């Protein structure tokens, strides 16, 4: 891919998932070298994120952390707008925070942690924006058992 | 004026003027005309005098 | 600051009502079943509710004092109240108040 | 188990009054009170906007005397407009109990009478406000035409004109209160100031 | 019975009960003598779980739901919800449907800017303009209520292969009447207001983001175009029937509340140009003329062609969106909406995620309150056009 | 065995040991143990359960269910 | 150094005085125009032709295919069929819709194949008891309100049904039409030259 | 005449079924309900548009079917007769039970005649039906106003 080969010469390898019915190409960066890829991309005129949030790839398989990038030139035409992915294992692990490279990862990563449990290493103020802070459960996982609260039971 | 018939509206003081519909139900002298049009079939009640049984 | 689970006909707080105030305490867990008198109560039913409240706060608690756990206790108390009302131990108030059957309408048990 | 969810079947029947003077004074007591309802300026979601359209010039509830109030201490009517999530349910009960006793409730929109379009597959919306506060009038419909909110106001005025000054006993709260010690490890609050002065905002960790 | 003053930074809770139109937002803000040290916005009081619902509803079952994320304009998010499976399936939308969609989106942008404009002018002045926008915002409600069933949100007028139904009969003429009656007033606003020196010094330099920091902080909306970035998703993505209309994407350069106000007013003014330019050029013109031509010769003629229908082929409620994810976008009133649909093989999507513009424009509330004043808090809140319905995801 | 909308019921314990129930809370609601668990989809190994309460469906696994 | 500051102060003060006088004149002018208030209880606003009000149900046309239950955002309409055994005909026993839970999106009315289900112009639903919002199969027909046929209401058209150039609908003659011609009229004119 | 005596209660006890004509602002008929309630009669208003046959809902039983929303397959409730159940739950010294119907305009002439006839039988049961109308709170027997 035009970006998959752009960081090829930078002496670091990433997979290639191809295009996604929109022209955007998807690469699967590894969880540990995420910051390096994000840095070499931010140096190569990728300064605008537009999306960060996760998604559960299967009811027990693993989570994902899909990032989105774009060049954002002024008065521009259709820009390259690459995206990346990070497959974090289900039970224990977590991914690094890209907030320091570019922001908008303050709340988007915060919401992904609130909805899926994905911890973000080196993220400032990792709390739950939605879903009151005393909650427990990561409610957007594919298998979340909602408590038997009275004000959620019915309108009998 | 009986149910099932296709009717038109003859009352210049009504928003449904010169509309055409089908009679769904008649009770107590007043009728209910269904205008199938746009997307959602509308049903509004007219007097027995503000209609005309179009052929 | 207070920590409370307030719904209709159940009001759990985290303090002690000395004369009408609340005064957060961190271990009192007051309870205020049916303040607005949606239902009519008896001496046996209120005792059953108090016993359920005690066995719910004491026998199952070694966890934090977050508002989540307070809501989790209030939900169980209100399910117990609804079960009491279904069995017929208590009933709606029928007084000249709002009279909206929040826990269900009267049915005939077929 | 003869009739589930039974009724009270009370005693001491009414102790109501009859003399023309006291019922004529009750007429004024109920006329002054229903024709000067002051709603609380309380909106949560979509329906609030229609409520605001009911304030605007196109048709204002200023006639039949409705002036929107900001604090609940002066408000005697709360038109609950919007979905009430479990995060904000105690923030409403408070505003309702923090508000003088001859007070009323209108549940507007489908999201405050049954839960609405969120009565299924939603894990945070309270499924109707009738399980938080004693609603007086229900008007259905995703955002109801602001001349349906006024129809609800008509149906609430004709309910207020029904009250009886010899009946204000059914207006206090009984307060059947109990007490039980616990052992539950109080935790520190995780919601304070310290958003930009936090030490983790100023420099990335090594 | 008192409050025991002491020399510390004072923390005040502008809690969920906002006696305004700025949703439910908590905003625990500390201050040192009429300043702002830092604020912690507590969002979430309206999280109803749209993302988990969307995974369990088919498309036509979910399309009434979408009109809630960002209430107002309840057709931008309808447009993006329709576009999401439409792009995967590659279903071609006719040109007449594209023109009706453009007209509806532009009327919605005008209504969005009016709803932002009312309480903004209220918070920096008098409460009469709140009674004037809702006199002017009703003329669009009464056009929607003719075209679609209801007023603003809960229209569900859009469909995958086009638009639920054609316009009413006397609709184009009446929209022309509204445009001619409204276009002078977007300037009458800047006549009666925007020149009070006390009012312009009020938002002269309060709130500010550099062009290079608005890109980093991802402020997609007019909050970007007020910081000197000529970039909107209508001209960069070539949204459906654009490049067919004249374009003046308004941008300021300073990046303050005044710049936001000016960009929003110029954008509201350009929307009327877009509407008046599209109305004179519908593929078929007014609907009564099109119906007359179709009943006069359109039994087989070109007026009964695919390009003149309000919809493509009507799809069953079991559409079964295909496999493969992609990210769709629309330049809404508050900026960019984004739906990261994935979908696997069936009617229910896989991870229907919503990317709302207000959720990202709100990230710099603390940065914009870096010691401005205690009084200009509400002005900076109104300069962002916060809608808590789009702060639920 | 478990198929086509049969009313299932999580057993008691194959659930809170499999390191795939660490999503929800440690406590478990009493609507899991009633014989009302209509199955709506089977992705080979896991199954989506409806649980007749107005809360989202649950993606459990056939190891954690019985036909009841 | 000090005279420029004073001339700027004067140019600001006189400007602030003129820009208050102008607003004062504008507001004092505003109180001559006729109020746009639609005085609801006696001046009800007649709804559009597509307004989505209470659902109407014709028990005789229903065939119990449950598409109303299937395209509903919340699967609301309760349909109770029994499937009689004459040859194959389903029998309807109870149709109902809890209008307290209803969303008024009219997907059910869009996909009814037999035109059994329709929308009305009844926006005046309100009760003291939400359990009275669950409409039986009989409480649903009930021949809708028809605001126009009310002896104590002066109906008022909305903006889309007022003649060309007309903005308000209060001081209106008794012979106004919507905006233009209907298709049949245009075709009839085109028929003659 | 700006203040009313007790003629309303006498007329209700005489006819049995009245048909109010309240003004469309709804704050001037509640006092007549209060007059009714002060005599000993107990009221219960139930907003006529939403009742069924008016014979299955008032006299007989009827199976209410709540809103299942994808869960909780169809179940019936069989709530008791809305009248025979409230005639048993009257206060000890109760003169009767009058039935208030707010939006009587939605009902039909057949249902009005039924409600009128139901007053003669079933002794302790009167009926008030707020048929919309006049600019003053005037009443008229419900046996009249039809045919
Ligand atoms: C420093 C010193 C200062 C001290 C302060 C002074 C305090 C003053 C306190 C008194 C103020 C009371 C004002 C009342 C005005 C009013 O009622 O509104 C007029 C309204 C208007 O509706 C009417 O109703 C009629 C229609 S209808 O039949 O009611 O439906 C019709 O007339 C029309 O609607 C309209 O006219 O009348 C009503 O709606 C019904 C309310 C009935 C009012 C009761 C009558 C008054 C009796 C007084 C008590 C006397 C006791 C002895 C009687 C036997
Ligand atoms: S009641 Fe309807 S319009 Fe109001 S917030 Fe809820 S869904 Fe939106
Ligand atoms: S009304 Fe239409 S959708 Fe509903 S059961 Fe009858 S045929 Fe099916
Ligand atoms: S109006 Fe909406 S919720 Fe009600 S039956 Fe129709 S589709 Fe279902």
């Amino acid at each position: 891919g035009p970006v998959g080969r752009l960081l090829q010469s930078q002496n670091l390898s990433v997979e290639s998932l191809g295009r996604d019915a929109s022209g955007v190409e998807m690469i699967k960066v590894d969880r540990d070298r995420l910051l390096a890829v994000c840095q070499t991309l931010y140096a190569d005129g990728f300064n605008y994120l537009r999306c960060q949030a996760a998604y559960d790839s299967g009811p027990g398989q693993d989570l994902v952390s899909t990032y989105h990038l774009i060049k954002l030139s002024d008065n521009a035409d259709r820009p390259p707008e690459v995206r990346i992915k990070v497959f974090v294992p289900r039970d224990d692990p977590r991914v690094p925070s890209v907030y320091w490279i570019w922001k908008t990862a303050d709340w988007q990563e915060r919401e992904s942690y609130d909805m899926f449990g994905i911890v973000y290493e080196g993220h400032p103020n990792l709390k739950r924006i939605l879903m009151p802070e005393d909650w427990v459960g990561w409610p957007l996982r594919k298998d979340y058992i909602t408590p038997d609260f009275y004000e959620l039971q019915e309108a009998y | 004026i009986l149910p099932g018939m296709t009717v038109k509206v003859t009352n210049p003081n009504d928003t449904y003027y010169q509309f055409q519909g089908i009679v769904q139900r008649i009770t107590d002298g007043k009728v209910a005309v269904l205008f199938e049009g746009g997307n959602w079939d509308k049903l509004v009640t007219f007097q027995a005098s503000e209609l005309e049984p179009v052929v | 600051m207070l920590l409370k689970s307030t719904t209709r006909h159940v009001h759990i707080y985290a303090g002690h009502v000395v004369d009408g105030e609340v005064h957060p305490d961190t271990e009192t867990l007051t309870l205020n079943v049916d303040p607005d008198n949606e239902l009519e109560w008896n001496e046996a039913a209120l005792a059953k509710v108090e016993a359920k409240f005690r066995e719910l706060v004491a026998n199952a608690a070694g966890e934090d004092l977050t508002e989540y756990n307070l809501r989790r206790i209030g939900s169980d108390l209100e399910h117990f109240i609804r079960s009491l009302l279904m069995q017929g131990e208590i009933g709606y108030n029928l007084n000249s108040r709002v009279r909206n059957y929040s826990l269900g309408i009267p049915r005939v048990n077929h | 188990p003869a009739i589930l969810n039974p009724i009270a079947r009370p005693e001491v029947p009414q102790e109501l009054a009859e003399n023309i003077i006291l019922t004529s004074l009750n007429d004024v007591y109920d006329w002054a009170r229903l024709s000067s309802l002051w709603p609380l300026m309380y909106g949560t979601a979509c329906c609030f906007i229609e409520f605001a359209a009911m304030i605007g010039s196109r048709f204002d509830f200023d006639r039949f005397g409705l002036v929107p109030r900001n604090s609940p201490r002066q408000a005697d009517l709360i038109i609950t407009s919007g979905t009430i999530t479990m995060k904000m349910a105690p923030a409403l009960v408070r505003l309702y109990e923090q508000m003088p006793s001859p007070k009323y409730v209108i549940a507007m929109g489908a999201c405050t009478i049954t839960g609405g379009m969120f009565s299924s597959d939603s894990y945070s919306a309270v499924r109707g406000v009738d399980k938080l506060i004693p609603v007086d009038v229900y008007l259905p419909g995703c955002p109801p035409r602001p001349e349906a909110i006024m129809d609800a106001i008509v149906k609430l005025r004709k309910k207020i004109a029904n009250e009886h000054i010899n009946e204000r006993g059914n207006l206090a709260q009984t307060h059947r209160l109990f007490t039980a010690k616990h052992k539950m490890k109080p935790v520190p609050p995780i919601l304070t100031g310290q958003y930009l002065n936090a030490p983790s905002r100023q420099a990335p960790p090594p | 019975p008192k409050i025991e003053t002491r020399t510390e930074p004072m923390v005040i809770n502008m809690g969920p009960h906002h006696p305004s139109m700025h949703g439910v937002l908590r905003l625990m803000v500390t201050l040192d003598g009429e300043d702002v040290i830092d604020c912690e916005p507590v969002i979430g009081y309206l999280h109803r779980g749209m993302e988990k619902i969307a995974e369990n509803r088919t498309n036509i079952m979910f399309i009434p739901y979408v009109s809630r994320w960002d209430y107002a304009a309840g057709m931008f998010n309808e447009a993006v919800t329709v576009n999401a499976p439409e792009k995967l399936a590659g279903i071609p939308v006719p040109k007449r449907a594209s023109y009706i969609r453009v007209i509806m989106l532009e009327l919605n942008r005008i209504a969005n800017h009016l709803l932002w404009l009312g309480p903004f002018l209220a918070d920096v002045g008098a409460q009469t303009p709140f009674f004037y926008i809702f006199r002017e915002r009703e003329y669009i409600y009464d056009l929607f209520e003719a075209a679609t069933g209801m007023r603003f949100i809960n229209n569900n007028y859009f469909r995958i292969g086009g638009v639920a139904a054609d316009l009413t009969y006397g609709w184009v003429t009446k929209c022309r009447d509204f445009c001619d009656y409204f276009l002078p007033k977007v300037d009458e606003y800047e006549r009666l207001i925007t020149n009070n020196p006390i009012f312009v010094r009020r938002l002269q330099g309060v709130g500010k983001i550099s062009r290079e920091e608005a890109i980093n902080w991802g402020l997609s909306g007019p909050m970007l175009r007020a910081s000197g970035v000529k970039w909107d998703l209508r001209k960069v993505d070539h949204y459906e029937c654009y490049d067919d209309f004249d374009w003046d994407v308004p941008v300021a350069t300073e990046g303050d509340c005044l710049a936001r106000y000016i960009v929003r007013i110029q954008e509201m003014r350009e929307s009327v140009k877009i509407i008046r330019q599209a109305l004179d050029g519908l593929p078929g013109g007014p609907y009564e003329n099109l119906e007359a031509k179709r009943m006069l010769e359109g039994a087989k003629s070109e007026w009964n062609g695919f390009d003149y229908q309000y919809i493509g082929k009507k799809l069953s409620p079991t559409f079964k969106i295909p496999k493969g994810e992609h990210y769709v976008r629309v330049e809404s009133g508050k900026g960019e909406l984004g739906i990261y649909l994935i979908g696997d093989d069936n009617v229910f999507p896989w991870r229907w995620k919503i990317r709302p513009p207000d959720f990202n424009n709100l990230q710099v509330l603390p940065q914009l309150l870096k010691g401005m004043k205690v009084a200009d808090i509400v002005a900076i809140l109104g300069s962002i056009d916060v809608i808590m319905g789009s702060v639920d995801r | 065995a478990i198929k086509k909308g049969d009313l299932v019921k999580v057993v008691a314990e194959k659930l809170a040991n499999s390191l795939e129930a660490l999503a929800s809370d440690h406590r478990y609601p009493p609507y899991l143990f009633e014989g009302r668990g209509e199955v709506v989809d089977i992705r080979g190994d896991y199954a989506q359960i409806k649980f007749p309460v107005p809360t989202p469906t649950v993606w459990l696994r056939l190891d954690q269910l019985e036909v009841a | 150094k000090f005279l420029n500051q004073i001339t700027n102060y004067a140019k600001e003060a006189v400007q602030s005085a003129k820009y208050i006088g102008q607003g004062l004149s504008v507001t004092f002018d505003h109180m001559r125009r006729r109020p746009i208030t639609v005085q609801y209880p006696y001046e009800k606003l007649i709804p559009s032709e597509r307004f989505r009000g209470r659902i109407h149900f014709e028990f005789d046309k229903c065939i119990a295919c449950e598409v109303c239950v299937r395209v509903c955002p919340i699967n609301l309409p309760v349909v109770d069929w029994v499937f009689n055994k004459e040859l194959k005909k389903k029998e309807l026993k109870h149709y109902s819709i809890d209008f307290g839970v209803c969303i008024f999106c009219a997907n059910c009315v869009e996909y009814c194949p037999t035109n059994c289900l329709s929308v009305t112009e009844e926006y005046e639903l309100a009760t003291y008891d939400r359990h009275e919002l669950n409409y039986d199969s009989v409480a649903m027909g009930r021949i809708p309100y028809k605001v126009t046929q009310d002896p104590m209401v002066t109906p008022i058209r909305e903006f889309a049904y007022l003649p060309a150039g007309v903005m308000s609908g209060h001081d209106l003659p008794a012979g106004a039409q919507r905006a233009g011609e209907r298709p049949e009229a245009i075709a009839n004119t085109a028929k003659s030259s | 005449g700006l203040l009313a005596g007790y003629q309303f209660v006498k007329d209700l006890e005489s006819a049995g079924a009245l048909a109010l004509f309240v003004p469309p602002e709804g704050g001037f008929e509640g006092r007549y309900q209060r007059r009714l309630r002060s005599k000993g009669y107990t009221t219960l208003p139930m907003s006529a548009p939403g009742l069924g046959d008016l014979a299955a809902y008032l006299t007989q039983e009827h199976g209410i079917r709540p809103a299942h929303t994808g869960k909780e397959d169809i179940r019936v409730y069989f709530q008791p007769p809305l009248v025979t159940y409230h005639l048993e739950n009257l206060p000890p010294n109760a003169k009767g039970l009058v039935l208030w119907l707010i939006d009587g305009k939605r009902l039909s002439k057949q249902e009005f005649a039924y409600l009128a006839q139901l007053t003669q039988t079933l002794p302790k049961f009167k009926v008030v039906v707020e048929v919309g109308g006049d600019r003053v709170v005037r009443w008229e027997p419900l046996a009249d106003w039809v045919a």
